[PDB]
């Protein structure tokens, strides 16, 4: 969409863009050179986390400025606004990284990189179990005391050994301190909440399930205090004495119960300090009320995590010293395999697979039709050993072999002239629990094999062919005198490689679906054609009952530009108005069913779907001092929920407009209010998400009204003057697949990032071109 | 009807490791702010700009 | 008409004079996106001599308004981009044609 700026012009060099995120009303503004550009983003979705990003061909070279020790803004910041620079994690330090990459380079060669986890928005508010429930137990009460006055006694050491002294009213500088006294002498405010304290800790542990109940009634009288030197005494008489629990030892359940008591209490001071309005902030700013630790425990520092878990440890320590006993589903695993073309029926073969990582990975050979949406093993076109635990899998699991460590290569051979599957590790054969040299026999040749391997979630692997002998690190040791070859051996090109990517995409209905069955319906007299669902598993065992999202084949476009029961026969000649409807049996919920239109850039997929994680936007354009004169909404998804409609079949009909843009919907007859305005160029796919829970479950009716032309009238050219409704069989019901195989590309750009000074920021920089023939599809837009 | 064929280039993007959001009781910041500065594009490196 | 949506700023002093020969690189495509026609994948500067009726008027009349080094895209609307009968074989009828044309010589 074109912006008006002040001297309008490509990104030209010595150009600096500054951008601006707002969320407290949703909005994303630029500046360049200083300039303003009248358009803004807004009234977008809030369902994760944004980053800064720069999208760039070959040819370039750009510098981050993110301010602070880093690169200086050369503008001032608009009021409110805080450098990006103050967001970086406790944990982590600041560095320049690819987005979601399956692969990078090491120093032998390729490693094979899983998916990444990513944080969510969620993680960063605190949960407490603080609630309204309060125990005070009056058994507990003696202790409540005897633990504040411990912990006073140990506090007081810590400042001491510190260099703390007393005095009357405190002072940093010289360390003077009133609280340095005996517990009994301090201000009653002060003994208060040092026993609020104390019995909160007290009720936290309550609140976490612990049972806390006198068990060595004789122990109390067996405690000692610590004797320390006069060096410890104060001015006043005070010396601390803290019990000496250097006989104590926390079970495994309670120091797991310190770790719990520890974290919440920091979750509940974190929240409390929330609704007084504090926020998380690396540059500390007291009047700003920003603070470095205003975070969740789950993200804190190790030193400070540690320090304050100490004090807990010596309140349960202390507790025991008087006697007390105290007791999504897809983007996880990544499939790597050979191209068809490389199938192997005869002879030895042999390739390394090297474990960068410990985690979950498997590796083994798979036949050319595995299917990328299963894991490795789960069925029988795959014989693959699984590293994280050992394990053999083949139409289910069983031991095989001990776990990896970091490092370790394994041997995959393969003998088909004897038909069997043997594993290496590190050069040693592995061995079964029953003594066979062998994992898998009398396996059938069929149409071959190919090398296939699995990650899981942050997995690192580097898979080696063979193609350089000279590579292999235990070919000679084991494979060489057996008669085995490398796979790749004496081979031009490095082998292509085909992953499963996990992108939705529409496919068409398999014919043979074991649940989804589709009947074409011719017209008769008195009804125009449909194409009618049914659940062939309804009711029995086994049946499977997920979200399913429905589309026609063929979409319909608007046009370039826009203007400014008998048929009449020149109104139905010159009319743009396009009618179709959808018949929901009787049966079949209406709150589980949407109907409208998809844009061919929809790929949500989402099992709890709903009408309010539409992604929508708008593009909102002013002049030089505002005065708003263009306010564009966009969105993928344009329907209506069944729901607000409510024994007898729902047809709800939909009119698209291709003269004006508007789309308009009628339920039983009824004009509903809801309607929709597109731009001209708008191709629109016919779609349906329903739920099933019948049979009988939606029928796409390609039926006429008055003055109104059929849908075949807008989809086909030879038909735009037929008013006959007609189904050609190209028209047919596509359903939306989670993964489907792409292949590898055979380079990738070669990206220079590094940090080019405190003041001149993080450098990126990109010289080698590189062009690919793409293959367009025009109906579908996507090549 | 006839399926297209065409030279394209490729295109990567780089992405800071800083995270932000909104949500209801979140610690996190709400305005935030950041420059990039050009040093130097080829116009036309290829056929494609 | 012809509408001008300058890319990149030229030089704005040196504009076409009558008899001089432009030497340009041009990108024609469609307005639903489709390219038809670009002499960047020839790798040769097309050459033309102003007021010779060499080339449709729209492509000519957007050339004379850009100076030397200018960027610029070129709108032509059917009336004046072949008009009624299009091209056989390459351009439909009544196509609105979109140009990115580099003024990069004169003489």
């Amino acid at each position: 969409r074109p912006v008006t700026s002040p001297g309008q012009h490509l990104l030209a060099p010595e150009d600096v863009v500054s951008c601006c995120l707002d969320l407290s009303v949703p909005s994303i503004s630029f500046r360049i050179n200083g300039c303003p550009v009248q358009g803004v983003f807004e009234a977008f979705n809030l369902d994760g986390l944004f980053f800064p990003v720069v999208s760039f061909s070959a040819g370039v070279k750009v510098r981050f400025l993110l301010g602070g020790r880093h690169g200086e803004f050369k503008f001032l910041p608009p009021p409110g606004y805080a450098p990006c620079h103050e967001a970086v994690l406790p944990r982590e330090r600041l560095r320049l990284e690819p987005i979601k990459e399956y692969r990078r380079e090491g120093p032998r060669g390729p490693h094979l990189v899983g998916p990444s986890r990513c944080l969510s928005h969620t993680d960063f508010v605190p949960c407490p179990v603080d609630t309204v429930q309060i125990v005070l137990p009056p058994h507990l009460e003696r202790i409540r005391e005897k633990l504040a006055e411990n912990i006073h006694e140990l506090w007081a050491l810590t400042r001491i050994e510190q260099g703390w002294t007393y005095g009357p009213v405190r002072d940093d500088n010289k360390r003077l301190h009133p609280c340095l006294v005996n517990f009994h002498s301090l201000p009653e405010p002060e003994r208060n909440y040092n026993l609020q304290m104390s019995g909160e800790t007290l009720k936290t542990l309550l609140a976490l399930g612990c049972h806390v109940g006198m068990a060595d009634e004789k122990a109390e009288d067996n405690l000692k205090k610590t004797k320390l030197p006069k060096t410890y005494m104060m001015s006043n008489g005070y010396k601390p004495a803290p019990l000496d629990l250097s006989h104590v030892r926390l079970t495994p359940a309670q120091t797991t119960l310190v770790d719990r008591l520890a974290e919440n209490g920091h979750n509940v001071w974190a929240r409390d300090r929330v609704a007084q309005g504090w926020s998380y902030s690396a540059v500390q700013d007291i009047p700003a009320r920003r603070n470095p630790r205003l975070v969740p425990y789950r993200l804190l520092d190790e030193a400070t995590k540690r320090s304050n878990r100490d004090s807990l440890c010596q309140a349960v320590r202390t507790l025991l010293g008087y006697g007390y006993n105290i007791e999504s589903r897809w983007d996880r695993v990544r499939i790597f395999r050979a191209e068809k073309s490389y199938t192997v029926q005869s002879g030895r073969w042999y390739f390394e697979f090297e474990a960068v990582t410990t985690g979950e990975m498997r590796v083994g050979w798979a036949r050319p039709e595995l299917r990328p949406d299963v894991e490795l093993g789960a069925d029988e076109l795959a014989y693959v050993f699984n590293g994280h635990r050992g394990q053999r899998w083949h139409l289910g699991s069983e031991p095989f072999g001990r776990p990896w460590q970091s490092g370790d290569v394994v041997g995959c051979m393969i003998d088909l002239t004897e038909n069997t599957i043997i594993f290496t590790l590190n050069g040693e054969v592995l061995m079964s629990d029953s003594g066979s040299e062998t994992a898998f026999r009398e396996i059938e040749i069929g149409d071959g094999f190919l090398p296939v391997c699995s990650l899981g979630p942050g997995q690192v692997g580097h898979l080696n062919l063979g193609q350089d002998v000279s590579s292999l690190r235990f070919f000679a040791i084991c494979g060489l005198q057996e008669g085995f070859e490398p796979f790749a051996i004496n081979m031009q090109r490095p082998v292509t490689t085909w992953f499963s990517k996990s992108l939705p995409q529409f496919e068409p209905v398999p014919p043979e679906h074991p649940h989804y069955e589709v009947a074409r319906m011719d017209g008769t007299v008195d009804t125009p054609p449909c194409l009618r669902l049914a659940h062939r598993t309804w009711g029995s065992q086994n049946s499977l009952v997920e979200m399913l999202f429905l589309r026609l084949s063929l979409p319909v476009q608007f046009h370039q530009h826009f203007r400014c029961n008998r048929d009449d026969p020149e109104i139905i000649l010159n009319t743009t108005t396009y009618y179709y409807s959808v018949r929901v049996f009787a049966g079949q919920e209406p709150s589980c069913v949407w109907v409208g239109w998809v844009t061919p850039d929809y790929h949500q997929h989402d099992m709890n779907f709903d009408l309010s994680k539409v992604r929508a936007v708008t593009v909102t354009m002013g002049d030089e001092q505002g005065n708003v004169h263009s306010s564009l909404k966009c969105s993928n998804c344009y329907m209506v929920w069944g729901g607000d409609f409510v024994h007898t079949d729902l047809v709800i009909g939909c009119l698209v407009d291709l003269a004006t843009g508007l789309m308009t919907f009628t339920a039983n007859g009824k004009e509903s209010n809801t309607f929709f305005q597109v731009e001209p160029n708008t191709k629109l796919f016919p779609a349906v998400f329903v739920l099933p829970t019948h049979q009988n479950v939606i029928q796409f009716e390609l039926g006429k009204q008055k003055n109104i032309m059929p849908l075949s009238a807008a989809m086909f050219l030879s038909e735009r003057k037929n008013p006959a409704p007609q189904c050609p069989p190209r028209l047919e019901v596509q359903m939306l697949m989670p993964v489907s195989w792409s292949r590898m590309p055979n380079h990738f750009l070669q990206v220079e990032t590094r940090r080019a000074g405190e003041r001149l920021g993080w450098a990126v920089q990109c010289q080698d071109p590189l062009t690919m023939m793409a293959l367009h599809i025009p109906e579908e837009n996507r090549c | 009807l006839l399926l297209q064929t065409n030279l394209i280039n490729y295109v990567t993007s780089i992405r800071p490791n800083i995270f932000v959001g909104r949500a209801e009781g979140s610690t996190q910041y709400g305005k935030w702010y950041f420059e990039v500065m050009v040093d130097e594009v080829v116009p036309f490196l290829t056929a494609q700009a | 008409g012809v509408e001008i949506e300058t890319i990149s700023p030229g030089d704005g002093r040196t504009f076409p004079k009558k008899g001089q020969t432009c030497v340009v690189h041009y990108t024609g495509m469609l307005q639903n996106g489709k390219k038809f026609d670009s002499s960047r994948d020839r790798n040769k500067p097309f050459k033309f001599r102003i007021g010779k009726q060499e080339v449709i008027k729209g492509f000519e009349e957007g050339a004379a308004q850009m100076s030397l080094g200018q960027r610029a895209k070129l709108t032509c609307t059917p009336d004046v981009a072949y008009g009624a009968t299009g091209h056989p074989g390459v351009i439909p009828p009544n196509a609105t044609l979109i140009f990115d044309v580099e003024l990069l010589n004169l003489e």
